[PDB]
């Protein structure tokens, strides 16, 4: 499963940030106006349209990527084994891989 | 307990705004991001924009600090609240970060108590938890068999990811827009960075101890902001960037996913 | 197909590069409040478990 780990958002005050296409997987980035943005002190961008705001996420595999994780293939055919115990004649024993 | 300096010196408690903080969206230091009701042994790995654990200093991981003003608040952690459709049980802190026994839950809702104020922070995530096995329970037994879940850990020491943690951006603190009995007066945390101009035309960048303005005058048209970069944050959405620099402080998670059997 | 199995994948764990097609559409933030709206579909590996 993904997490949109995503990377903190510009907030430019008064005009535009145009936003590029970075590599990260699936980044998504779409440049937004039309803000006023509250943060600890009501507002803080004194315009009140060219308040710019961008935003970003890309997709990061979770930490359980690492360990919980489904897994694909491709399969052929191989060649199969066996532990084959013999207790042979009086022989009695031998338990080898084969 | 002293072998994540890496987080604890570097790293400050930040604060976003929180989603429906008992009222409403306020701005609570224990902003709820990155809620993972992913593995099954009824805990979920939370991030607070809260730092608890040590204090500001040194000592004592089961003290409490986070964000109060501009500045921190680090004392005890006396009463925690993480909970969901019902009350959490708290496993471990580290850093940002938090580890809690919940059931299942369709939200999920923090909070501590300062002692004046409740002051809580709650947020959406679907949660649940089955264990593993072909039985699908609601809640762990006291029996049966062990065998491979998904799980975090209890501990600290842990390097098995690294989470970026740089800078933070900005502030706004309109604190400071204080007025020289006719001009709106700017000061300074101690010494800090305030960036700053207003609508009218008067100092453009602000890098200065406490100014004046000599243009504007009303408080609600000029920059009260805090660049005060010497310590990093976790890299929440709710964060504004740091339009510097991509600064270090690669930081790393406690909480790995283990293969615990639960 | 984002939601179906395998919206992320990725060669190994290792492996930095990946293909994420999750329809991640990102949404204006609401009312000028500081977020990050992420439209999302939950994962394929969600689903599938």
């Amino acid at each position: 499963k993904y997490k949109t780990k995503v990377p903190s958002p510009v907030v430019k005050c008064c005009g535009a940030t145009q936003c590029t296409s970075k590599p990260h997987p699936d980044y998504q980035c779409q440049v937004f106006t039309g803000v006023y943005p509250f943060m600890w002190g009501g507002a803080y961008c004194f315009c009140d349209t060219e308040n710019t705001q961008m935003s970003e996420a890309y997709v990061e595999r979770s930490e359980e990527c690492s360990i919980d994780h489904a897994k694909a293939y491709k399969v052929h055919t191989g060649t199969v084994q066996a532990m084959v115990n013999i207790t042979y004649g009086s022989v009695s024993w031998r338990s080898a891989d084969v | 307990l002293d072998t994540h300096f890496t987080q604890y010196k570097l790293a400050r408690p930040y604060i976003a705004d929180c989603p429906n903080c008992g009222h409403s969206r306020c701005d609570s230091p224990i902003a709820i991001e990155e809620v993972r009701g992913d593995a099954h042994a009824g805990v979920i790995r939370i991030q607070t924009s809260a730092m608890f654990g040590l204090k500001t200093d040194g000592v004592d991981l089961a003290y409490m600090s986070f964000m109060n003003g501009k500045t921190q608040k680090s004392i005890k952690i006396d009463n925690l609240h993480v909970r969901t459709s019902a009350p959490c049980s708290l496993v471990s802190h580290h850093g940002y970060y938090i580890l809690a026994q919940c059931p299942p839950g369709d939200t999920v809702t923090v909070g501590f108590h300062d002692g004046p104020n409740r002051h809580t922070c709650t947020v959406a995530h679907k949660v649940e938890f089955r264990p593993v096995g072909r039985e699908k329970y609601r809640h762990p037994p006291e029996h049966g068999v062990e065998l491979p879940c998904n799980r975090y850990t209890h501990k600290r020491a842990d390097q098995g990811h690294y989470v970026e943690m740089h800078q933070p951006g900005l502030v706004a603190d309109h604190s400071l827009l204080s007025i020289h009995s006719a001009k709106v007066k700017i000061t300074v945390p101690s010494g800090a960075q305030v960036k700053y101009y207003c609508k009218c035309p008067d100092v453009r960048e602000g890098i200065t101890s406490s100014d004046h303005t000599t243009t504007c005058t009303d408080v609600k048209q000029c920059r009260a902001y805090l660049i005060d970069n010497k310590k990093w944050v976790y890299n929440s959405g709710r964060l504004p960037r740091g339009e510097g620099d991509t600064f270090k402080g690669k930081l790393h998670v406690p909480f790995v996913p283990v293969k615990a059997k639960c | 197909k984002a939601g179906s199995f395998g919206d992320l994948q990725s060669r190994t764990s290792t492996s930095n590069d990946l293909y994420a097609n999750t329809n991640l559409k990102l949404q204006r933030p609401q009312a000028g409040i500081v977020h990050t709206p992420f439209t999302q579909a939950p994962s394929g590996f969600e689903r599938w478990k």
